[PDB]
């Protein structure tokens, strides 16, 4: 198993400061960009920051909501990525994950921080051996391979793993029933013969030049 | 354009 393990979360007062850590093991950490993504009590994922490689001089990008309050950094000889968070506010409350690789294959367990458009189907019901298709549409125009659509699965409850990256590339070890596509102007994920264990929320993410946007997630119920 | 490394 690859492993990413976050730490440093907890309880903070508004105006407060917190630094999160994430340690990578079981793969070549320094060959990949890393990202922080946060979930939040309303369910739903928000990309927070990325950091690239040494050869890029460790260039970083942030979501506007956190720009100038958060800092992402990494230490390759430690297999670690960091998120320094200043001036927290109530709306920063959530579960934070470090995630990366092709492009969101791997996710940590999440660390909780309490401070105290991309369109998907809302919900779908299936059963084992049916085929189901989920779609991911962009309001800005057509989805293309330049959006590097990813699909990520959130099992009950807060267990994330990447299924698809680069539009139509299964991440390693992902079961063959998950199939990524571009169909007309949307990205899509097909489960070609659902199994009982596929009950989960399925999120897509698209790339827009220098940031990711995650869709709202599709809730998949599997009966039987 | 993002991290396309396999
Ligand atoms: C995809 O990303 C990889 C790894 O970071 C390389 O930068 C590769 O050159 C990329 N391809 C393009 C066309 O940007």
């Amino acid at each position: 198993q690859v492993q990413l393990q976050e730490s440093g979360g907890g309880l903070v007062q508004p105006g407060g400061s917190m630094k999160l850590s994430c340690v990578a093991s079981g793969f070549t950490f320094s060959n990949y960009w890393m990202n922080w993504v946060r979930q939040s009590p309303e369910k739903g994922l928000e990309w927070v920051a990325e950091i690239r490689l040494k050869s890029n001089n460790y260039a970083t990008h942030y979501a506007e909501s956190v720009k100038g309050r958060f800092t992402i950094s990494r230490d390759d000889s430690k297999s670690s990525v960091y998120l320094q968070m200043n001036n927290l506010r109530a709306e920063d409350t959530g579960i934070y994950y470090c995630t990366g690789v092709g492009q969101f294959a791997y996710w940590g367990q999440g660390t909780t921080v309490t401070v105290s458009v991309v369109t998907q189907e809302s919900a779908l019901t299936t059963s084992p051996g049916e085929t189901v298709t989920l779609t991911c549409r962009s309001s800005t125009g057509a989805v293309t391979t330049s959006n590097y659509a990813n699909w990520v699965q959130e099992k009950p409850d807060h267990l994330f793993t990447g299924l698809i990256g680069g539009t139509n590339n299964r991440a390693p070890g992902v079961p063959a029933r998950f199939s990524g596509s571009l169909i007309g102007d949307k990205a899509a994920l097909t489960i070609t013969g659902a199994q009982t264990e596929d009950e989960a929320i399925y999120f897509c993410a698209l790339w827009y030049s220098n940031h990711w946007v995650f869709g709202g997630g599709t809730k998949l119920t599997v009966l039987g | 354009a993002p991290d396309s490394r396999p």
